[PDB]
């Protein structure tokens, strides 16, 4: 922490509508006397939302209005890690949480934040778990000949995050957009692909999205076409 | 919350963000760059302070209860997003800030449709996405009119990240009908409304 | 002292729960020992009918005794446990809280506190005090209670199993109580024996062994050692009848113990042979009665400890309970978000908190802009830092004010005003610590980018990054493992990383040379952007970069303005502007003049060590002589038993008279002789000793009044502590064998778990004790460190960090401490326990050995008391000891300190003594750095030689070889590159004591010690009477009878202690004396007269011209008033003489 | 390191008068193993003068020296000083400085006091006990006799005489004649003073040939003189 | 509490039984050493306590102890032999050292060559005579020689400095010196230098005339 940052990975999991973790702050490299620990949360498409203030030298908090009365912060400066019990997990207490240092023996900070951490995801869903599928983004015939036909696939009924797609199986990546992995209704997500080609060498040449998704167990593939009804 | 200005436009503009906060307290507020998806870092302490390591074109300064960052001349090195916490109190509250990026002054979308493959309606559903590619700026309009009615509901569309060298924005805006409603209807019309494009183009096909 | 519930407020209420357990634990410990006694009374009986009828019944009954025995005995193996591992662990919360809250209120009390104390006694309090707290509420109280306890047991079980021998002895009971109350207050009240008597003379062993200057510049080694027998025999004077007293009272202590035994028996042999009770039943009443009221005895040093501790705890609690006005660590005030450095001074007014008769400033008017710096500058020493350690606050300025933008300086909270000043302290002034972890003590959070940009903004690279691991070498204590330059520097980019708003300079570049200072002043002034700089100047070479020119002038400031607008203004700066170990045998042989004292205390010792057997044989009859038939001759037998009793008491009186008297006086002779020896071959060496750490002022007298005391102990008292413990445990052994030896073996067996408890209660420290020493002072050296270099941490507000880093090495003394506890609970327990497992395991065995015809139960008898009681007398011998091991190192150190031989032995003939010193020097190229300050050069290249009769003076800059000199030619040092000779003939070949007779001094800083004024002026002559008209003419000479027919005692008033009766004037013109006395012939009147107004001093000149013909005179002055009566001309440049 | 026993101090005054033989023992500390002085008497013999054992505090002087000798064992620098007083008649002996064993190294104990061997050693300085102040030498060469074998061997010499102190080197031809030159023990003189004589022989040949030259160096006198030998020319 | 020597001035040869007997005090009690002592330095140890042998050091001294008898025989006698001895007892608080022996290489007799030398007439200016006669390259050492004034018998005015056996030959070399004053030297015409060695069978008498 003099030269360096020691806070390290904290509580790192997931959660349900029916689950609930004992997050920390695994602090390191200095003397808890001297910060107060922090919480955010980061919600996506939203701005910093702070929770909680812990002062172990006084044994202090000031709570904020969201995870107010729900939530509880205590550190602990014998064994160098504080502890927020992750309890009552709605949809909305999703986020990154950026869980920092905060130097208390100089006056001039009055805002603390010395330090920022990474943050380990809490990810409320619903429903999760279940093998992905690849589903053809068939470009049409009427695409631009010689200009851009425009192909790809879509992935659908996928979770968790992340899945890797390559393209020729990772033989190009030229001209494909990753978009954001946007929400579904039931829980899940949705990631689409689209390539930028003309349309002289679909007739000759064969597309193959490929498609990884380690957290379950399924590498699956597809041929890109051009649709010949 | 502050006044977000959030500015991405021609170069050579000195941009100075503002930050108005949420009750009167004093100079107690800091100025963070993020990475959508990282660690944010303090550049200003004390709201008028200086930090360490970082590059010194960052400055503000403070009158009565209104911060600023500043970045003069805009330069090819322009690309991030900021949040603005102010302090001063037991509860310590925060601010959205703004997308500063450059490049590509005034693009033109190129618009693409797709019917979701006979390998999508085994299952039951349809997934229509109308494409606008090699668009900016980042506001563009996407809408639906499927037998000549003003769709809504229907239309999840998703807006990918600024180009890193050309600034040309990608988009996806998906129409998707299951077994119960992509059966009946013959025509699906998209029409884009860009301000990079003179008039509205639409993109429209039909079931065979 | 403040009471038995105020001394307990530091618990938890977890302490107040181990304080309960082990108190009720304890008072289970207790009734422990009258238990025993009721199983012995029915186990005598059973043995003296069965033995006595002529069976193996007797073997199964003293069996089921045996588990009576074994199951009490597991009883108290765990109460035991509990009381002393409970209470030493809520004395171990206890302590550390009030160890922690200590040193908390330590810092957050005031300076001006520290004007009050002095740091060696703020280290021994809080390492002292604290354990003599820790000592208090320990385990001294649970023994305490375990004592009442089984007196009441005792009491109680005699009741109820025979009321009229009860009431007999519950009679005398006070006797056995204050007798053993003297006998164990005195086995302890020895090792100290000491209240304020040596104080007499260690005033004068102290006071002038702390002015040895003045005491070897004039010979006078004679007048101090003289003195000091003369106090040593006065403190004898009483010593002798108090070692009388304390003797005669063990000598009656044991009278009492017999007759009472004495009593005691005849009652109690009556009451058995009308039958009415039983040989084991009187045991019972007498015995549980006895060790009630013995170990309620027993217990006056515990009650004694107690009191020990209140009275620490008084002080150290109410240290702590302080609020001092100026609250460090308040949140008391408001802070600001804009602040420019506009400083005022307007009618401050600050008298010291200790000598408040010395005022410095006397109603200022300063003012200051934003941003532009000042000039505070004036003549040496002239009082300076009061300005820098004023607006920082650690003073107060009492009608006055410190204004900082529009505001007073104290509704300002302190923890951020000090804050936003930084400052550059005249003396470098170090942490000890790393370069980096040196800086980030300025601001606690400073990371590598900010360390490098404030190293190199002001140049303070190249001599750093030189040594390697620039932030791991480690810098040194009180600057000894860096340079002036390397070292003094560093202290602007520290007070830098605070980025203040304000930044002070004490003369930050004094020691800092010319291309040093070219790379220092743009850091010096490009420092102000918007911000002040308060100078204080040396020189002048940047004063000039200012628009302000404030002077020093008789506390009031006088000048202020620009450079060229002032070059006609006629101001102050317009003037300034032009060891080895030694055998038993050789502490031995340090007293031999005392054979007589040893021999006849030795004997008495070997007739004290055998008073055991003596009982042990004694009741081996008596349990012969209580059998059946012959109730006629039985009453016989038990009044010559009473009768012998008697008898020993009276000789045991004189025994113990003797013994003790006999060590007391011949201890008290080698204790004064050892303090005279010490004394005298510690005034004769050189001053490269006396100025040293390894040989302080407290140091040295430690040694005297403390080493002298020990050597004391270890030379005889171990003498007598093994003659007893041999004629004890060695009679003992030898009966005990020669009767049974089969059971003697058996409790040899047992011997070394039996002696330890009465060792542990007292010593708590077996496999711990060198732990304690070394743990707790790797602990402390952060409270050393912070607590003598103070005004830098209450300066930089860097008192948090130090707190920290205390408790986090206090974390070691605490589980020092838990271990402890725990495994010394554990062998004082099992100690305890295996007494009642030998009553148990031997008398099993002894109805054995009984019933197989190998003993006979009157032996068995014998044999048990003789060895287990030789156990338990050794125990508590053993434990009542002066620690001979230690006093051993004490005997290194003392004779270390009598056999060095100084070059410069004072007290030496050999030599060669001319008879008319011409007042001639002769120095060829002489040349000095000192010793110890091994490098730095205060002469480096000089010549010089005064003629006969002849006058001169040098001036200069601070100490600039104008004193370091005069330590070359008094010969306190040898110079080594260069050649001194006096009178045009060589030193090293004169006699060194006449060399210090023609010689005169008089000093800048005149001193006398604690005498009348008869001795006291006369002192500069020993080895010739003074007279009476010799002092007075030496006054009218001076220039002190101008005054001193005002004293209304004359010439005989006691005066205080180097300069503390006197004044600041009168002092000036006293020493004069003291060296005109001799006539001497070299003058060095080094700024003798300087505060000597200008009314009585210059006369000083007048017979001193008219008598000062005939001798030479050197001076160092700077009184441009009679500078000008020189001859010859020597100048400084640079240290040379150009 | 190795048993080393420098010395220091001592070495010229007159009978009556005191002399600090001190001697630096380096190589170990002096609490270990016994330090004896030792006497040796000019060309007769040793002889043990004193010793103290500091680590028992224990002293002895030579019957002779009873009252004029006081040891110290300056053991916390590391010396041991030996003050002599008075200096009488027949104390001209060397005095070193000398240690006595020890059976395991690292420690001796009073019993069997130094009956186990002088096991180390040092060189001191020399010492004199008279009078006679620095006087110049003079010096008489005794030439080959008149009455030489003519064809033989003649002896040449020459006698260096009231002198003191030593030395006074003899040497022929300044020192490039250095054969067959028997120099004497430097003999004292009847005053106190010292001298001695030079011999060597030659053969009858180069008597009137070549010539020969006596030179005498009293560096204590400071004076380097020459000169000729000549057989008796009557 | 003394310690005796009795074989002085050993001068036996190389390769053979050398032995010292020096006899020692009432209750010695083992409690000898042996010491090599070269010219001009200080001894060495060899023995102590009359059978151990020092270490680093030639195994040829052979000890023995018979009762008050403490007995050291060399056989070898390389080059480095040839020096000094000491038998020194250190025994209750008191220490002697013993009167030192030399071991001398053995040589055959070598007749004395003899010399009379008068003081120059550059000597008799001052007053005094230093008439020193000669007695070189003798074997062996043990040789008397006597003075006679005008052929009376001289005596109490003699010196006789003796030299140290060489390396090379093992010879000795012996100056006498009688010295007398001017009013003897003046009167006094004869003075005789005569030696009776073992090299010279008859006593040579070396005569002079005054002047
Ligand atoms: C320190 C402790 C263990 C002391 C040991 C003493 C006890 C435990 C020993 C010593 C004498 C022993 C006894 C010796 C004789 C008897 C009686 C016999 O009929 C059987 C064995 C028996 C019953 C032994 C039992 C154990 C015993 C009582």
């Amino acid at each position: 922490e003099i030269s360096e940052v020691q806070l390290v990975e904290s509580g790192g999991g997931l959660v349900q509508p029916g689950g609930s973790l004992r997050l920390s702050c695994a602090a390191s490299g200095f003397n808890f006397s001297s910060s107060s620990i922090h919480w955010v949360r980061q919600a996506p498409g939203k701005g910093l939302e702070w929770v909680a203030s812990i002062s172990s030298s006084s044994g202090s908090t000031s709570y904020a209005d969201s995870v107010k009365g729900r939530f509880t912060i205590s550190a602990d400066t014998s064994k160098n890690t504080a502890y927020l019990q992750m309890n009552s997990l709605r949809a909305e207490d999703t986020a990154v949480y950026y869980c920092a240092r905060a130097y208390i023996w100089w006056y001039q900070m009055r805002q603390a934040m010395d330090y920022w951490g990474q943050g380990t995801l809490v990810t409320v869903s619903s429903a999760s778990t279940k093998g992905p599928s690849v589903f053809p983004l068939a470009p049409s015939s009427k695409s631009t000949s010689g200009g851009t036909a425009a192909l790809g696939c879509l992935v659908k009924d996928y979770f968790p995050e992340p899945v890797t797609v390559s393209w020729n199986s990772g033989a190009l990546t030229s001209g494909v957009h990753t978009f954001p992995a946007v929400l579904q209704s039931s829980g899940l997500y949705s990631l689409s692909s689209v390539v930028t080609v003309p349309s002289s060498s679909l007739g000759t040449q064969t597309y193959i999205c490929n498609v990884n998704h380690k957290p379950s167990n399924t590498k699956v593939d597809k041929k890109v076409e051009p649709k010949s009804c | 919350t502050q006044s977000p200005s959030s500015l991405s436009a021609s170069v050579g503009d000195r941009v100075t963000i503002t930050c108005r906060a949420s009750q009167s307290v004093s100079s107690a507020v800091a100025w963070y760059q993020q990475k959508p998806g990282k660690a944010p870092k303090l550049l200003i302490y004390s709201a008028s302070s200086l930090y360490s390591g970082v590059p010194s074109r960052f400055s503000g300064s403070r009158s009565g209860t209104d911060f600023t960052l500043t970045i003069s001349s805009l330069q090819p090195e322009d690309f991030a997003t900021y949040y603005c916490q102010q302090s001063s109190s037991s509860l310590i509250t925060f601010g959205q800030g703004t997308k500063v990026e450059i490049k590509r002054t005034v693009a033109a979308p190129s618009v693409f449709i797709f019917p979701p493959s006979d390998s999508q309606l085994k299952s039951g559903t349809a997934s229509v996405v109308c494409l606008l590619n090699n668009f900016y700026p980042r506001e563009a309009k996407v809408q639906w009119k499927v037998d000549n009615a003003l769709q809504s509901g229907n239309s999840q569309e998703s807006v990918t990240e600024q180009d890193s060298k050309d600034s040309t924005y990608s988009l996806s805006s998906t129409l998707t009908l299951s077994k119960a409603d992509y059966e009946k209807h013959k025509v699906y019309a998209c029409e884009v409304t860009h301000q990079g494009l003179s008039s509205p183009v639409t993109k429209s096909f039909n079931r065979g | 002292m403040i009471g038995v519930l105020t001394l307990f407020r530091y618990s938890d209420w977890q302490d107040k729960l181990f304080m309960s357990l082990g108190t009720i634990m304890a008072i289970a410990h207790g009734s422990g020992l009258p238990l025993m006694m009721i199983v012995f009374g029915e186990m005598t009986d059973k043995f003296v009918d069965t033995a006595g009828n002529f069976g193996k019944i007797l073997e199964e009954e003293m069996t089921r005794y045996a588990y009576y025995y074994s199951g009490l005995g597991a009883g108290v193996l765990v109460a035991a446990y509990i009381q002393v591992s409970f209470w030493t662990l809520a004395a171990g919360r206890q302590i550390r809280k009030i160890r922690q809250k200590f040193f908390h209120a330590i810092l957050r009390q005031e300076i001006g506190w520290f004007d009050i104390n002095d740091t060696t006694e703020l280290n021994t309090r809080l390492t002292d005090d604290i354990s003599k707290i820790s000592e208090g509420i320990g385990d001294k109280v649970g023994m305490f209670f375990q004592a009442v306890a089984t007196f009441f047991a005792g009491f109680i079980v005699g009741f109820i199993r025979g009321w009229k021998l009860t009431l007999v002895i519950m009679a005398i009971s006070p006797i056995l109580g204050l007798s053993a109350a003297v006998w164990a207050k005195i086995l302890s009240a020895f090792s100290d024996k000491e209240l304020a008597a040596y104080a007499k003379a260690g005033a004068v062993a102290e006071e002038a062994l702390g002015a040895i200057r003045t005491v070897i510049a004039f010979g006078g080694q004679n007048k101090e050692l003289e003195r000091y027998q003369k106090h040593l025999e006065n403190a004898k004077e009483i010593g002798i009848k108090k070692a009388i007293s304390a003797n005669i009272s063990m000598g009656i202590a044991f009278l009492l113990i017999y007759a009472s035994y004495a009593l005691a028996f005849w009652y109690g042999s009556t009451l058995v042979i009308s039958k009415e009770y039983t040989i084991g039943n009187a045991m019972t009443v007498f015995f549980s009665i006895l060790i009630g009221a013995f170990s309620v005895g027993q217990a006056a040093p515990c009650i004694d400890a107690f009191a020990n501790a209140r009275g620490a705890a008084y002080v150290i609690f109410d240290i702590i309970d302080n609020n001092p006005k100026i609250d460090s660590f308040s949140e008391r005030g408001h802070k600001p978000d804009s602040i420019k450095g506009n400083l005022e001074f307007n009618d401050v007014h600050f008298s010291y908190p200790s000598r408040a008769n010395v005022k410095i400033l006397k109603g200022l008017n300063l003012k200051v802009q934003s941003g532009q710096t000042v000039a505070l500058v004036g003549s040496s020493g002239c009082g300076k830092s009061t300005t820098v350690q004023l607006i920082q606050r650690l003073y107060d300025p009492d009608e006055g004010t410190i204004n900082i933008d529009g505001q007073d300086i104290r509704n300002f909270n302190v923890n951020y005003l000090r804050e936003i000043i930084g400052v550059v302290s005249q003396e470098p002034v170090l942490f000890s610590t790393t370069i980096a972890e040196n800086i980030c003590y300025g601001r606690g959070n400073v990371t590598m980018d900010e360390i490098k940009k404030a190293v190199k903004e002001a140049n303070a690279y190249e001599f750093i990054m030189k040594l390697p691991q620039k932030f791991d070498t480690l810098v040194g204590e009180r600057g000894a493992q860096l340079s002036g330059g390397q070292k003094q520097r560093i202290a602007i980019a520290r007070a830098l990383v605070r980025n203040p708003k304000i930044l002070l300079l004490d003369e930050a570049t004094s020691a800092l040379d010319t291309e040093s200072e070219a790379e220092v002043q743009a850091a010096l002034d490009k420092a102000r952007e918007g911000r002040t700089t308060i100078v204080i100047a040396h020189r002048l070479s940047t004063v000039r970069n200012a628009d302000v020119i404030a002077g020093f002038e008789d506390g009031v400031i006088v000048e202020q303005g620009s450079h060229s607008e002032l070059m006609k203004k006629e101001g102050v700066y317009f003037k300034l502007v032009n060891v080895p170990p030694v055998s038993f045998l050789k502490v031995l042989k340090l007293n031999k003049t005392e054979w007589p004292y040893f021999v006849v205390g030795t004997v008495c010792a070997i007739a004290n060590g055998g008073l055991q057997p003596a009982f042990s044989v004694i009741f081996s009859e008596i349990i012969a002589i209580f059998g059946p038939g012959d109730d006629a001759v039985k009453q016989q037998k038990c009044n010559i038993f009473s009768l012998i009793f008697l008898f020993l008491g009276i000789i045991s009186f004189f025994t113990f008279f003797l013994q003790g008297f006999t060590f007391g006086k011949a201890g008290e002779i080698l204790t004064r002789r050892l303090r005279s020896m010490a004394f005298k071959a510690m005034l004769r060496q050189d001053m490269s000793w006396f100025d040293d750490h390894k040989n302080s002022t407290g140091a040295l007298s430690t040694r005297l009044a403390t080493d002298a005391a020990q050597v004391q102990g270890a030379t005889g008292t171990r003498l007598a502590l093994i003659a007893q413990n041999i004629a004890n445990l060695g009679t003992g052994i030898i009966i005990s064998f020669i009767y049974g030896w089969q059971l003697t073996l058996l409790l040899l067996a047992v011997v070394p778990i039996i002696a330890v408890s009465g060792i542990v209660e007292m010593k708590l420290l077996a496999g711990n004790a060198k732990r304690d020493k070394k743990e707790l002072e790797a602990a402390g050296k952060i409270a050393t460190e912070a607590i003598e270099n103070i005004r830098t941490v209450v300066s930089l507000t860097q008192e948090r960090k130090f707190e920290s880093m205390y408790v986090e090495k206090l974390y070691g003394p605490y589980r020092n401490s838990v271990q402890k506890a725990h495994i010394y609970g554990i062998t004082f327990s099992i100690s305890q326990a295996f007494m009642y497992f030998s009553y148990a395991g031997c008398f099993r065995f002894g109805a054995y050995l009984i019933v197989n015809g190998h003993m006979r139960f009157r032996d068995v008898i014998l044999v048990f008391s003789a060895i287990v009681f030789g156990a338990v007398a050794l125990g508590h011998a053993s434990s009542f000891a002066p620690d001979y091991a230690k006093a051993k190192l004490s005997a290194a150190h003392l004779f270390m300190l009598f056999e060095r031989q100084p070059l410069i032995d004072s007290y030496s003939e050999e030599g060669l003594k001319p008879d008319k010193f011409e007042g001639n020097i002769t120095f060829n190229e002489v040349v000095f750095n000192y010793p110890t300050r091994a490098n730095v050069p205060v002469l480096q290249g000089l010549s010089l030689e005064v003629k006969k009769g002849q006058t001169l003076a040098l001036v200069g800059s601070s100490g600039c070889g104008k004193s370091t000199v005069v330590q070359l030619l008094e010969r306190f040092y040898d110079p080594l590159a260069g050649t001194v000779l006096l009178d045009g003939q060589e030193a090293k070949k004169l006699n060194v004591q006449w060399l210090r007779a023609q010689l005169g001094i008089v000093s800048q800083e005149p001193i006398l010690f604690d005498c009348s004024i008869a001795e006291n002026i006369a002192y500069g002559d020993n080895s010739r009477v003074v007279s009476q008209d010799e002092i007075v003419s030496a006054a009218k000479a001076a220039n002190i009878h101008p005054f001193i027919e005002t004293l209304p005692h004359k010439y005989e008033t006691r005066v205080g202690d180097k300069g503390t009766q006197l004044s600041g004037g009168q002092k000036q013109r006293i020493a004069i004396a003291r060296a005109l006395i001799r006539q001497p012939q070299i003058l060095l009147l080094d700024e003798a007269t300087s505060a000597l107004d200008t009314e009585s001093e210059k006369v000083v000149q007048e017979a001193l011209d008219k008598a000062r013909e005939g001798r030479t005179c050197i001076v160092i002055a700077h009184r441009l008033s009679t500078i000008q009566n020189a001859d010859l001309i020597v100048v400084f440049q640079n240290g040379r003489v150009k």
